Formats: structure tokens, C-alpha cells, sequence
């Protein structure tokens, strides 16, 4: 308990804040919120508000049901953009049914239940650390995004340079200002691509400072006339953009995958975590890669992950293991993008790691050979397998799959495959520029 | 219910 | 009793008050006024100021009548773009005969009489929550509106964002700052399109504070360079706005709807209410839905309402049972849009609920099977039945309906039947660019 | 009477 009622009304009182933005995360992933003023803000901390929870379920949504908005007070957040007219101030809420029960379409109401499940298994908490990746683009006279990047830098590059400019500076520091643990900044490999990395914390809490960066990220991107982007990959032929998750386990002692006796020095914990994740990999790959253009970044040649193995030191493993030990041991999946919802892609990976310790599964033995070596063949007679070429083949995979859907829950599993659907069909039935270039002459 | 259609 | 004529009197004095504007509403729902220097305002208190009468029937008057301007004075505000040469303001008067009796063809005062019969049924006050929606569009350079929105947001999307612009931001504080109880506001399905939720008033208070926020709405989005239209569906394709009522029915212990040990927790009187109101639903759609383009908003696929059903959770019903219970128990009619006159509606709406408790006629069933599913003939066979599918059949029914004239008056009767026929015939002869469009050529 | 018309 970071804050309580009085200190949320203090703050309200001496901060000027006149607005006040109950904000919450859909389905899709993207962020919505109720906007009410000052003046209701006692309702609003008596978890008395209203509102449409079919929102939640996203552009799917069919009828209209009255849900509750419980919010929480140590997300507390106080904007700066907001000039002299009052200030505006955020707080991530809960979704909770009418008759006082957390809703189960929520993405965050998810998290936690599984969080349950993992302290009832014997665990304290799943710190997680996000490395995300954006892209910069230039906007239009009509301040519309262009396909024209702000540098051409490269990777570790001091590209940007001082005197002026240098949108990742003012990003980060407006970051530190705003309360943000952030441990590095840094260019990426494609030019006009940029990472900025993050503290370790909680689960719900590294996830909530994900839905912030990229709001804040795009509004200040936004301010110097640029447009920032986290699509997974805006151009062809270039890196894309990833959000590589490390995760470590903690109980009372402390780390749960550290063992000095053991071999790498990891603890039979971590190896279970590690089969149960590379078991049900093809499962939550469409978790982890929701959209479309997703699995163009999968792509071999561009360091993303294509074949389901792990590995301390290999060109792009689908799961890494940092070589830091002792209290900063952790495990590392490449195969999320940007675009994923955070809340159920940390749902389904706990699932999966969770169901690998309790089954004691045993992971398969790292592979450094250099896999792009060989070819399909040559490499599925070993345990080598390849992760899903298109959403449709993930979205099957999805429905074979019954961990993850016990770790998604119902009614998240039933509209995210339903949107998933109509996208893929969407997606198949469009006739791209690319079909006329190749064939309206030539046939 | 399709309003991307 | 807010305010006395000596609090007027102290106002005008010390906010420096140069102009008062005394208004009223017309049968068609425009609000219109006569404007006095302050030097007249002591007259004006004295309900000695005479104007022409038949105004208020609108553009069907024929023959010039005095009639008082009786103004009420807690309806007192003052305006704050007035700039330093004087500030203004108004309050909402009613019309009197010279014989110092009230105007029958005053929405108003219509509405005040039907609250007088509800009250001598044994009730004390009918609470009014309204929902209206609108859109924003653009302005040309001759500040002449155009068709393209000011965003391409969704439901409950964070569109409008920090950073400048944000109509809705600045509306509700300028109404927030004006003396206006806000509950929440958020953005709607349509791209352009807004929701601002009041506070649960008395029906004559919600139905003034629903002109006024029309007024204040337009006015600020004018400043802003932008049209704030309340047009129930001014683009095809795309969801249209509505006005959805909230209403509840209190007496001396508390809320009549509310009834612990009934099905539903709902009271006997709140089932007759809605046996009243899903009666006589074809008999107020006319008034409800007074305009030619309310009746495009009412078509399947857009959440509007189409047939005459009640339900707690269903897609589009015509009057839906909100989960709230206690003090908050209300029905919610869906089928109102913000084009409608908010006496006409409220009066006829109280007659309708009146009348279904004075008769304790039993309600059907309420419906969760997605009536839509099936074609007309097969629900035809049910209770379930079409709304009128033009202003023109609506005409015919309100012409029909007898319960719904004792509910307007023999005058307001008349003379919105008058001009509602003279708009169907107006819009009946017209030749419009669809026509043109489809057989200019093949033709 | 008829400024519509
Ligand atoms: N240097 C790197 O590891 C970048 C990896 C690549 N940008 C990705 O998204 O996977
Ligand atoms: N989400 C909603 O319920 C919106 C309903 C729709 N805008 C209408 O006018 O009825
Ligand atoms: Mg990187
Ligand atoms: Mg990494
Ligand atoms: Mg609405
Ligand atoms: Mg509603």
C-alpha cells in the first residue's frame, strides 16, 4: 500500500487536477478510459462508477453490460502536458461485475488470478523486465506519418547526437520526471529505431509501465512532430521491433532459478520453467504475436526468433539466458512483439512455466550449432521445430492447445479468437498493390 | 459486433 | 426555493449583468428568447413582460397572442464568454395567458401539469438521467461545417489524448465551471462522436439542463473551430446518436421501482410502468423521434432499437433494466434522440407509465434470444413488433394513440401534428441525388 | 404559416 484515499485527495487538492482519466486495457490491447471530473473523484475511490464492459471485448462486442470500475490507488499518475486549466491525473482500474466479483474478460483480472495460482503453487513474485523497441518516423505537412525515418543510425550509434533534436533524450527525460525506473536508452540496430529499457518489477506493474511508455512515448513523439510507432515491422527488408521479456521466479529464500550446485548454475526450477516454455511455444505464439504484420518480423536473417530451442549464446534463440547469476537470474523470451497485450501474454507464459514445474518436464539440451545451418529437414529430426508461419496457424494452434486456455480463461479465449478470425479473414480476402505489380502485366 | 467489415 | 428575487437583484449587481436573455422552448425543441437590459430586470421579476405567443408554435403560427414571460429564478446563470462590456445571462420562464393562467401550448408547462397528475397518483418526483451523444466535424475556411470528423476514435478509446485539442476535455470543464453535475463523458463507437453523462435530476431540471448543455456545447465547439451536431444519424454507415432516458419514480419512502423481495428486485409498480411504456411505445415514437432522419438511425445493426421488447441484457432493446438496485433502480429508454423536444418526450413518457399503473397491466416477457435471429413473420407471432419505420406512419399512429393526446394537450397536439406533416409532404416531393445517382443514366 | 414551404 503505496497510497490511500487521504493521500489521493491530498494530491488532488495541491496538484490542481480537474480531470481524472480511469483508464483500463481491452482484448485488443489498446488503452481506454472513462473520463470524470475532480468533483466525482470520491465516487470514483468508493468503487461506485459505471460503465460498458463490453468495451472490453473490443470491436466484438455484441450487448451492453454494466460493470464497475475499481480503481487503484498506487497508480497515481499526474500528467505534465496539461497546461494551467487543470491538470490531468490517471489511474489504472479493475473491472468488477455487479454483484462484487472481479470480471473474468478482464486482461488484468487474469494476471492476477494466475498470480494466485503461482503463490498458491509456493512462489512470491514474477518480476519481469521489458525491452521494447519503437520506430520514429517523420510526419506530413498535414501532420500525417510518413515513411521517411528521422536518422539513419545504427546499432549502439551515436547517431542522433547533441545540439538539438534527439527525441530519445527528451522521451527518457521526460520519463524520469514522470516516475519511471528506467536503466538504459539506447539505437537499435535499423535506422530511426530506438530502445529504451526498463526496472524490474511485478507483473501487473511492469505491465501497466508498458501501457504508460507507450502513451507517453507517442505523445511526446507526437509533440516534436514525429510520429512513433511499435508495429512490429513498418518496413521490409529492415530489423523489426521486439519486446523481449526477461523473467525471473522469486520465493521467501530469494531467486527461485539460482542454484550455485547446479548445473549453469540454475536450479531445476529454472529448467522446468524453461521446458514448460518451450512445450507450449506453438500454443501462445498468437499471444505473443497478435496481429498480422507480427509474423513478418519472424522472419529468418533479421535476429528474430523461427525455431522453437533455447540457448546462453546463439543468432536469435527463441528463449536466452542472460549469463548474470545470484539475485539477477532470469530467462529471456525473444518472440514478443510490441503490439502484444502484455497482461494476457505474462498470463500465458506463467501458465506454461507453471504447468512445466508441476509436470517436471525436462527441458530439451541447448542448441549452438548455428540451426539456420541446416535445413527444415536437417533440423527437425532433432527436437527443432518451427514456430508458426502466419496468425491463422497460430490461432489453430491456439484452439489445440487447452493449458493456454486455462490460463486465458473463457470468455478472453472465446472473443480473442473471434477477433483473431475476423482479422485473418479480413486480411485473406484484400487484394494487396503487390498482386497487381506481379501479375496485371504479366497476365 | 463487425464494424471493421 | 434557491433563489429569491433579492439574490437576483444582489447577482446582477455584483457580477456587473448588462443583459438578461428570458428563454423558452418552442414544439419544435429550438430554444428561443427575448433579450432585456438589466435596467428591466425588476420588471422582469414582477412577470409583467408581454411577447407574442405563437412563437412558441413555431414556423405554424398564424395569428399574433400576448402571453407573460413568467421566469423562474432558480434557473439563474450567468454566461462566461461575455467578455468585460457587460456579462449576460438567463433564466428559463414560463408562459402565461394574460388571464394569469398558464399556457397549454408550453412544453413546459404540459410537462408541469402531467408531474401535477403523477403527484396526485400518490408520487413525488420523476428522475431524469439523460445520455446524449453528438458529433464534431470540422469547419470549411468560410467557418461553414464540413463532413470530416475532428478524430477517428472508438468506444472508449484514449483518442483525443493530452497535447492540445480534446473538445470534450475543455467542454466539460467550461461546463463543470458554469455549475453542471457531470458523472463521466468518454468517446462513442462512431469516430467523431461523444458521450457526456448528467447527474439524476427532477424531470423539469434535467429536461433545462439538457438545452442548456445543447447551447453550451455548440458555443465552445464554435470557438474551437468546430460544429457540434446532434443530429440523430448525419452520416450512412456509421452509429447514430441517441439520447437514452434513465428515469425512476420516487414517493414519500423512497424509490417505487425498488422492491427487495420482488423478481428482479423490481416492484410491482415498476413492472406496470414498463407495461405502459412497451404499450403505447408505437403511440411517443413520433414524439420521441421527431425528425426525418430519426427514423435512418432506427435500423438493425447500429444498437439502435427496432422492436418493441424489454430486456436486462440483450443487443439494442427497446427499454433496457440497468443492474444498479436500490436508490438507483431505473429503466432506460434507448429509443430517444438528442432531435427530440425533452418536455414532449418526458410528458408523454410519465402519461404512457401513468397509465400502465393505473390499468396494472402485466408486462410480456422480456427476450434474450436475439430476436434479430429471426424474420419478421417469425416474431410477429410473439409480442414482439416493429417501431414505425417513417415519420409518416409514426404520424398516423400518434393520430391513433389517444392516451398519448391527453398527454400533450389539445394545442401542442395540433400543432406539432401541423408541422410534421408539413415536413413529411416537404420531404416527400423533393428529388434527391440518390434518385439521380440511380436512374439518371440507366434511365 | 408555410416559411418550410
Ligand atoms: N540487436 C537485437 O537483438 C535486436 C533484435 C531485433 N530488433 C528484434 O526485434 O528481435
Ligand atoms: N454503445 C452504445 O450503446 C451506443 C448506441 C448508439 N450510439 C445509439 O445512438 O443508440
Ligand atoms: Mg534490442
Ligand atoms: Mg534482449
Ligand atoms: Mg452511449
Ligand atoms: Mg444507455
Amino acid at each position: 500500500a503505496k497510497y490511500t484515499k487521504e493521500d489521493i485527495f491530498r494530491f488532488a487538492d495541491e496538484q490542481n487536477v480537474k480531470f481524472i482519466r480511469l483508464q483500463f486495457t481491452d482484448i485488443l490491447g489498446i488503452i481506454k478510459n472513462v473520463e470524470i471530473p475532480v468533483s466525482q473523484l470520491k465516487k470514483a475511490l468508493d468503487n461506485k462508477i459505471m460503465f460498458d464492459g463490453s468495451s472490453i471485448e473490443g470491436f466484438v462486442r455484441i450487448e451492453e453490460s454494466d460493470m464497475y470500475l475499481f480503481p487503484d490507488l498506487d497508480t497515481w499518475v499526474v500528467f505534465p502536458w496539461t497546461a494551467e486549466k487543470g491538470k490531468v491525473a490517471r489511474m489504472i482500474c479493475d473491472i468488477y461485475n455487479p454483484d462484487m466479483t472481479p470480471f473474468a474478460g478482464d486482461p488484468r483480472a487474469n494476471l492476477k488470478r494466475v498470480l494466485k495460482e503461482m503463490e498458491e503453487l509456493g512462489f512470491t513474485e514474477f518480476n519481469l523486465g521489458p525491452e521494447p523497441e519503437f520506430f520514429l518516423f517523420k510526419l506530413d505537412e498535414n501532420r500525417r506519418p510518413t515513411l521517411e525515418l528521422n536518422d539513419s543510425g545504427g546499432y549502439f550509434d551515436l547517431a542522433p547526437t547533441d545540439l538539438g533534436e534527439n527525441c530519445r533524450r527528451d522521451i527518457v527525460l521526460e520519463l524520469e520526471e514522470m516516475g519511471f525506473e528506467i536503466e538504459a536508452s539506447h539505437h537499435e540496430v535499423a535506422p530511426g529505431q530506438h530502445e529504451i529499457d526498463f526496472k524490474y518489477e511485478d507483473a501487473i506493474t511492469a505491465c501497466d509501465s508498458i501501457q504508460t511508455f507507450k502513451l507517453v512515448v507517442k505523445t511526446i513523439a507526437r509533440k516534436h512532430g514525429l510520429h512513433a510507432t511499435f508495429m512490429p515491422k513498418p518496413l521490409f527488408g529492415v530489423n523489426g521491433s521486439g519486446m523481449h521479456f526477461n523473467m525471473s521466479l522469486f520465493n521467501e529464500k530469494g531467486n527461485a532459478f539460482f542454484d550455485e550446485s547446479g548445473e549453469l548454475e540454475l536450479s531445476q526450477t529454472a529448467y522446468h520453467f524453461l521446458a514448460g516454455m518451450l512445450k507450449h511455444a506453438r500454443g501462445y505464439t498468437a499471444v505473443t504475436n497478435p496481429t498480422i504484420n507480427s509474423f513478418k518480423r519472424l522472419v529468418p536473417g533479421y535476429e528474430a526468433p523461427c525455431y522453437i530451442a533455447w540457448s546462453g549464446k546463439n543468432r536469435s534463440p527463441l528463449v536466452r539466458v542472460p549469463s548474470s547469476r545470484g539475485l539477477s537470474t532470469r530467462l529471456e523470451l525473444r518472440s514478443v512483439d510490441p503490439s502484444a497485450n502484455p497482461y494476457l501474454a505474462m498470463a500465458v507464459l506463467l501458465k506454461a512455466g507453471l504447468s512445466g514445474i508441476k509436470d517436471e518436464l525436462t527441458p530439451p539440451a541447448p542448441v549452438d550449432r548455428n540451426i539456420y545451418g541446416m535445413n527444415e529437414e536437417e533440423r527437425e529430426a532433432t527436437g527443432i521445430y518451427d514456430l508458426p508461419e502466419s496468425l491463422g496457424h497460430a490461432l489453430i494452434e491456439l484452439e489445440k492447445n487447452e493449458i493456454i486456455k486455462d490460463g486465458l480463461g473463457e470468455h478472453i479465449f472465446e472473443h480473442f479468437i473471434e477477433a483473431k478470425t475476423i482479422e485473418c479473414d479480413m486480411f485473406r480476402t484484400a487484394v494487396h498493390p503487390w498482386e497487381r505489380e506481379q501479375y496485371l502485366e504479366i497476365y | 459486433q463487425l464494424p471493421r467489415f
